DNA sequence: TTTTTTTTTTTTTT
């Protein structure tokens, strides 16, 4: 009986989600391993781009005989054209990697040495990316109302972390007003 | 006797497999020399990924008790600051156990002399000493060798003159003034370095490591700035700001001062409670108090200000602060202060000196938390070293900040008491020694822990002995409270006013052996330390009689 | 003025910049007090002298020139995260305190005028809440220009410019937009530096989210900065406007309340509840001091607690908690023990008058000589509404409004009917008598009765009453003799207080958090049994005080004094947390007051 | 300036003493004692440690105090003060 | 450009 949550995910969890999914490393080194889900590879090629999942790369960045790619959409420059459409458009909430709050902090905590200057930098852009997506959330929620929701473009973790107050709470909104009948 | 890949690309080879290892650390023990150590080596194998328990030994005995309690299939071990006087061959044995033996030992220490066991007989170790001290020590040479393996009339006694010739060699080393030599940190830092590692981390750790001890001499420490400010000149965090930035956010050297708690603490108190103020200046008296504030006369500055907060005192006071200082301090013999050492940088949280750093490390060690009661007690003491380790750890610097206050409430204990006893006049200079003793008083609890009376005596001594003409002299202190008269008790030796001359080589190591040779009634040497002892009442004034007769020093 | 907008970009800076690994505290600050409607944010200048220096070396300087331009900054931070344009949106308050250094307030003169000055003192009184200006506009009384001013802190005489003249111009009213200002009256502590002198008190000001965070007489900490201003030479008056103002330990309390929660209270709370000790550890918390005297010992704690107190309608209600007699001989640590008593309490006034020091013991309404119209004064027993009280010299008590003690400790309340106002105003306050006997133990071979004043009703009035009687006697003396000596150097006894805080007991200013904890919560009740033992236990001592009184004696009882022991029971039990109360909990209660019935019989 | 502080070690010989000094003091009248007149008795030798400015109580420092309060008491006792002399001889 | 104010409450006292 997992009693917590119950319904909703463990941010805790979720991280356990996304760090399944694909992205490019820098391997230092030149059995097999056999593994499950992994195919590659044979003697993987040091110091080129090739593609692994996350966790792996995690553990073989903690022993540093590989290094991890900055994903190509994490960028100052980048976050800029972002979240300027943000601002832009006031209703939509753009356009998102989508794994990418949980991928903030996970490579922050230990792959920060191999970006260029996200430091002081992008956790402050992505902080003010989330403000501005948070009140483009929470202003999107007067329209709460049964039964539809589009969220549209919106993070799991985004997602998950306020998912009881809409869930639990739209229920008592339909409940009562199909009852009506 | 070894290079330090060697041993190290050796234990490698017994290292990795699971269930673990089989090899751990002993750290030991509450001596801060292995904290820094063992971090950055806790570092290395983390970093190596390799699994190790972790054990914070305190008794001489109780590593006895370990060793002896639950040692099964480990294949190799690890040791710290013991065992450079006495062999754990003799203390252990350890026998043969399977050439190519079933378990390696390493041990790391600077205190000498190393014992005869030590270099030769390679069993257990493996032995450290690699490179500080070849030496030669060309004594122990033959001290083996020679002894090794040792008409027949007359080469009898002539076999046994030589064999003499050693004996009286060998009988001068291994009794000996007991020291410590350099701070195993940089033998570590030159060890990781040697791999090719260096952290800024591990350098400032090799700075609280090797500051650790700079209440206590240098000797090598005065040539550790260039061990370590190349290597501080060898990292170059940025070419330039780039500010602040929020993160590294990395050291940098800058005027330090002997004058205690600077950063965190009221510049008045400042002067108040440092060691170098006391002695020099007279801090028990009112008369270098009001002098003191001469200084402040001469300085420019408020009482007030002298009770600011550090944080507060304006800029203008910062920038002239040395400058100030170079145009007064010269005048009462304070030049002696302005060192050039290094200070770490949280930035955003503050930037701390490692002198200062270092004094917090030691406040979790006494504070911060029938014979049984004393081992419960001993082990609070090792309970409260890991809240130091952690303390080490920069991710919790808010645990850090209650040691730090609480060297004030530390101090505050310490310095009024001193004074308490300088009024008293609790000197007795005896002939060979000056020496006193503490009957009671408040908190003797807190003078249960070895370094609160090493700090103690170590301020009382500065404070004793400037000099002070002439002729310093080492000394003795003692304290009660309960267990029915422990009366812990420690060997101390004068700091020369920063123009050593020597060594100087502490006599009561072997001493307090003559006297546990001797009738040695209720004495104990369940310390790890020579320098300190157990003591009963009932035999310690006796014990003080036969501390005078036979004056060895 | 664009030098002030670099230092605005420079605030702005500080704000989206700053990191303690990795949340931007302010900033997070920031979107969680929106939703507060908070509209201000409390600054470490710590943080900010770990940002940059030079801000505050000049904030230091003429920080009155800079503060308000320290919020024109983070005001429009929250328009850059409030919302997205492209309202109506409160111009901020700032609240600002740091660890600092304390100042002594008898030495503030001069000098640091017109800097930061950390102090604590305390209020003595609360000024009413006073509106002031924030946003005004005017037309003029000739050309009808309109003007706009937003009137800013930290007087200023509204601009003349579009006969037209001198200053043509009257408030729009209508659109203008407010604040309020406390005008806190506040005194020195208590300890310092009175040296031979009477306390000072220095007045200072809050504003908006700083108003009434401060009770009447509670300990206080204010940062806030020294000033000036004329208020009929130069001869202006002294004061200091706050920013920003925190509560000395804690105080929070006020009002309905706190905790909160950090939950390691409700088990640590409900642990007590678990030790059987815990109402005799919160005995061994009331008196490191005293040693011995469990009795009365036993009878302070249940007091605080607070009582029953049931409202049942009609308007009907019975008081809490109750009352307590310290009267015995000299040596009794009644004043000691009170002294402890009145520090234990989290809201409370200590009188050994007549009344403490100068309160007239009830409110005595006088007139401001100014603008003439009576206003009450308010009172000590107005004040400690809600919280104990303390009385010594209770022989000495003032007799007209004695009634008035009479009267609100039992009808919680005291009715003014004097002058102009009406009003019955609330006493809640719960009495501790600790008065001397009259002749001391010469009333024992006498009628112990009529011992106060001439009456013996007011003991009626009290609850717990207790005779305390301490003969010369051997060897509880040697022991409590012997624990003197440790008591006073070097605190022998107080080192051996300290290692019973690790073993068992409380550490009393978690006792204040306690009994402010569980008196929040509804009022305990017993099951109906112990009740029908109160009347056989009670059928026995009134038919013990007539039968007592077969010999003709004066004396005492009442149907007040049952019900007077029914409250100590829901107190004991408000210890324990407990929406009920079992027989033998009751129990002790009864021959907790058992020794007062005793006391009847000597 | 100069503040004195006794030592537990020869001062429980005040409890004791006391002990004396009240067990008896039963024996004729009362009081005119108090607990508060015991824990007086250290006020009044600290001061006298204050004259000396010994910084903390010295044993005589205490003497002084005590053979104060003894006749303090003594004569303040009527003619059966005859016998109260008797008694507190030992606290001399 | 300035305007205009003695009862009531409490107190300490022979
Ligand atoms: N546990 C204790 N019992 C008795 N006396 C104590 C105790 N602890 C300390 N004392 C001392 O004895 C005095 C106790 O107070 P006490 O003599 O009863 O005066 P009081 O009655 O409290 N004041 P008052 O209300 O005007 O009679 C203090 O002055 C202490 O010095």
């Amino acid at each position: 009986l997992p009693a917590h949550l119950q319904q909703t995910f463990s941010p805790e969890e979720i991280q356990f989600i996304v760090e399944n999914e694909p992205i490019k490393i820098f391997p230092r080194i030149t059995w097999q391993l056999i593994t499950t889900d992994d195919k590659a590879l044979n003697n993987m090629v040091a110091m080129r781009s090739t593609e692994v999942v996350l966790w792996i790369a995690l553990l073989l960045k903690q022993q540093s005989k590989c290094s991890i790619v900055a994903p190509q959409w994490l960028t100052t420059k980048e976050l800029d054209r972002k979240i300027q459409y943000e601002k832009t458009h006031p209703d939509r909430f753009s356009e998102l990697p989508w794994n990418w709050l949980v991928l903030a902090r996970i490579l922050f905590n230990k792959a920060k040495d191999d970006f260029h200057d996200p430091i002081h930098e992008l956790r402050g852009k992505i902080q003010d990316l989330r403000e501005i997506r948070q009140i483009k959330v929470l202003k999107g929620l007067k329209y709460l109302n049964e039964s539809h929701l589009q969220l549209d473009n919106l993070s799991l973790l985004e997602i998950n972390e306020l998912r009881p107050f809409i869930t639990e709470i739209m229920d008592k909104l339909r409940e009562i007003h199909t009852a009506s009948l | 006797i070894s290079q330090f890949s060697e041993a190290y690309n050796k234990i490698l080879r017994n290292s990795s497999s699971h269930s673990s290892c089989q090899l751990v650390i002993f750290v030991s023990c509450l001596n801060i020399d292995a904290l820094c150590a063992t971090k950055m080596l806790s570092l290395l194998f983390k970093k190596q990924l390799v699994q190790s328990q972790i054990v914070p030994i305190f008794g001489y005995s109780e590593l006895r008790r370990h060793y002896s309690q639950l040692d099964d299939n480990i294949n190799s071990l690890l040791l710290v600051g013991f065992g450079g006087v006495i062999d754990l061959e003799a203390f252990l044995e350890i026998d043969p156990q399977e050439q190519s033996f079933r378990r390696d030992i390493y041990v790391l220490d600077a205190h000498r002399p190393w014992n005869l066991d030590n270099i030769f007989g390679s069993q257990i170790i493996q032995c450290f000493d690699d490179g500080t001290v070849d030496d030669t020590l060309g004594e122990q040479k033959e001290a083996y060798y020679k002894l090794l393996e040792l008409n027949d009339l007359s080469k009898r006694k002539q076999r046994k003159k030589q064999i003499h010739e050693y004996e009286g060699v060998l009988e001068e080393y291994y009794s000996q003034g007991t020291t410590v030599v350099n701070s195993i940190s940089a033998q570590i830092y030159s060890l990781l370095s040697a791999i090719g590692e260096t952290n800024l981390s591990n350098l400032w750790l090799n700075i609280l490591g090797t500051t650790s001890l700079d209440i206590a001499y240098a000797q090598v420490y005065n040539r550790l700035y260039p061990l370590l400010q190349d290597e501080v000149k060898r990292l170059t965090p940025s070419s330039r700001n780039s500010v602040k930035t929020p993160d590294t956010l990395t050291l940098n050297i800058q005027p330090d001062y002997y004058l205690f708690l600077l950063r965190h603490s009221s510049l008045y108190d400042s002067f108040y409670y440092s060691n170098y103020v006391n002695a020099k200046l007279s801090l028990w008296n009112e008369n270098g108090k009001k002098r003191l504030h001469k200084m402040f006369a001469r300085m420019g500055i408020p009482l007030s200000t002298a009770q600011e907060t550090w944080l507060y005192m304006d800029h203008s006071i910062k920038r002239e602060l040395g400058i100030i200082f170079d145009k007064n301090l010269d005048r009462y013999g304070l030049q002696d202060i302005i060192r050039d050492g290094f200070v770490r940088t949280l930035g955003y949280r503050g930037s701390i000196s490692a002198s200062e750093f270092v004094e917090a490390l030691t406040a979790l060690l006494e504070v911060g938390n029938s014979a049984q009661k004393l081992t419960n007690l001993r082990k609070r003491w090792v309970s409260n070293f890991w809240l130091s380790w952690d303390a080490l750890d920069d991710r919790k610097v808010e645990l850090l900040n209650r040691g730090i206050q609480l060297a004030q409430d530390l101090q505050r204990a310490i310095f009024n008491t001193g004074v308490a006893i300088l009024e008293k006049k609790l000197i007795k200079h005896l002939r060979i020694y000056r020496l006193c003793v503490l009957q009671d008083g408040p908190d003797l609890d807190l003078y249960r822990n070895p370094l609160t009376l090493l700090r103690l005596g170590n301020w009382l001594i500065e404070c004793c002995a400037e000099s002070e003409d002439k002729q310093l002299l080492p000394m003795v202190l003692a304290s009660i409270d309960e267990n029915t008269d422990t009366y812990l008790v420690a060997g101390l030796t004068p700091r020369y006013p920063r123009g050593t001359k020597k060594p100087i080589l502490n006599n009561f190591s072997m001493a307090f052996q003559q006297i546990t040779a001797e009738t040695d009634a209720k004495v104990r040497i369940d310390n790890f330390e020579s320098s300190i002892i157990e003591i009963r009442r009932e035999d310690l004034s006796p014990f003080l009689e036969k501390l005078t007769l036979s004056g060895l020093l | 003025d664009d030098d002030n907008t670099e230092i605005i970009k420079s605030f702005k800076n500080f704000i989206l910049e700053f990191r303690l690994d990795s949340q931007f505290i302010y900033r997070d600050q920031l979107r969680n007090n929106i939703l507060v409607k908070n509209y201000s944010l409390t600054v470490n200048m710590e943080h900010l002298i770990g940002y940059n220096e030079d801000i505050y070396k000049k904030l230091s300087d003429e920080p009155s020139d800079i503060i308000p331009l320290f919020e024109t900054a983070i005001t429009q931070v929250a328009k850059r995260i409030s919302i997205l344009s492209r309202n109506s949106l409160p111009t901020f308050q700032l609240i600002l305190n740091s660890n600092a250094n304390q100042i002594p307030l008898r030495d503030l003169d001069s000098e640091h005028v017109s800097k930061i000055v950390r102090l604590s003192g305390i209020i003595i009184s609360t000024s009413v809440l006073s509106s002031r200006a924030t946003y005004l506009s005017i037309m003029c009384r000739n050309c009808r220009h309109t003007t706009s001013i937003t009137i800013n802190n930290f007087t200023v005489s509204l601009p003349r410019s579009c006969n037209c003249g001198p200053d043509p111009y009257i408030i729009i009213h209508e659109s203008s937009k407010f604040i309020d200002q406390q005008f806190l009256k506040l005194q020195e502590i208590p300890e310092l530096v009175p040296v031979g002198e009477m306390p000072r008190n220095l007045t200072m000001t809050c504003d908006r989210y700083l108003t009434n965070k401060v009770i009447p007489g509670t300990r206080v900490t204010i940062v806030g900065i020294y000033s000036i201003y004329n208020s009929k030479v130069a001869i202006r008056t002294p004061y200091i406007k706050i920013l920003g103002i925190q509560s000395d330990v804690e105080t929070s309390s006020i009002w309905n309340s706190v905790t909160m929660f950090t939950e390691e209270e409700e088990e640590e709370f409900l642990q007590l509840s678990r030790n059987p000790k815990l109402y005799e550890i919160l005995t061994n918390s009331i008196a490191p001091s005293i040693f011995g005297n469990e009795d009365i010992k036993k009878a302070i704690v249940c007091l605080l607690m607070g009582g029953s107190k049931k409202i049942l309608p009609d308007g009907m209600r019975l008081r809490g908690d109750i009352n307590v007699l310290l009267l015995g001989d000299p040596g009794t640590a009644k004043s000691q023990l009170l002294k402890f008593v009145e520090k234990v309490s989290p809201i409370a006034v200590y009188t050994s008058g007549k009344g403490s020091s100068a309160a007239g013991l009830t409110a005595s309404v006088q007139r401001d000589p100014m603008t003439r119209e009576f206003y009450l004064e308010g009172g000590a027993m107005v004040l400690a509404d809600g919280g104990v009280v303390c009385i010594d010299e209770f022989d000495k008590m003032r007799d007209e409004d004695r009634v008035a003690i009479h009267e609100a400790m039992e009808q919680q309340t005291i009715s003014i009917a004097k002058a102009g106002i009406t009003t019955v105003l609330n006493s809640r306050t719960s009495v501790l008598a600790a008065a001397n006997p009259i002749y001391g133990r010469y009333d024992d071979l006498k009628s112990p009765g009529d011992n106060i004043d001439f009456q013996t009703t007011i003991l009626s009035r009290f609850d717990m009453i207790f005779i305390v009687k301490d003969d010369h006697n051997e060897e509880r003396d040697i022991s409590i003799a012997n624990h003197v000596i440790n008591i006073h150097t070097g605190n022998a006894n107080a080192m051996q207080n300290q290692q019973e805080e690790n073993g068992s007991e409380i550490s009393i200013e978690k006792m204040k958090r306690y009994i402010t904890y569980c008196r929040l919560k509804c009022a305990p009740r017993l099951s109906p049994q112990a009740a029908e033992k109160l009347s056989s236990n009670f059928v026995t001592i009134r038919k013990q005080l007539l039968i007592n009184e077969l010999e003709s004696t004066e004396r005492p009882i009442t149907i007040r004094q049952l019900e007077a022991i029914i409250r100590i029971t829901e107190s004991l039990a408000k210890l324990e947390l407990s929406p009920i109360a079992q027989e033998r909990h009751v129990d002790e209660a009864i021959r907790l007051f058992q020794a007062s019935t005793m006391d009847a019989a000597s | 300036k100069i503040y004195p502080k006794l030592h537990q070690m020869d001062m429980d010989k005040v409890s004791r003493v006391y002990a004396d000094l009240r067990r008896e003091s039963i024996s004729t009248g009362s009081f005119p004692i108090t607990v508060r007149h015991l824990e007086s008795i250290l006020r009044i030798a600290e001061s006298f440690a204050k004259m000396r400015l010994s910084e903390f109580v010295s044993s005589y420092d205490l003497d002084r105090a005590i053979k104060v309060v003894v006749d303090s008491f003594v004569d303040a006792q009527k003619v059966s003060v005859r016998r109260q002399l008797r008694r507190s001889f030992a606290i001399y």
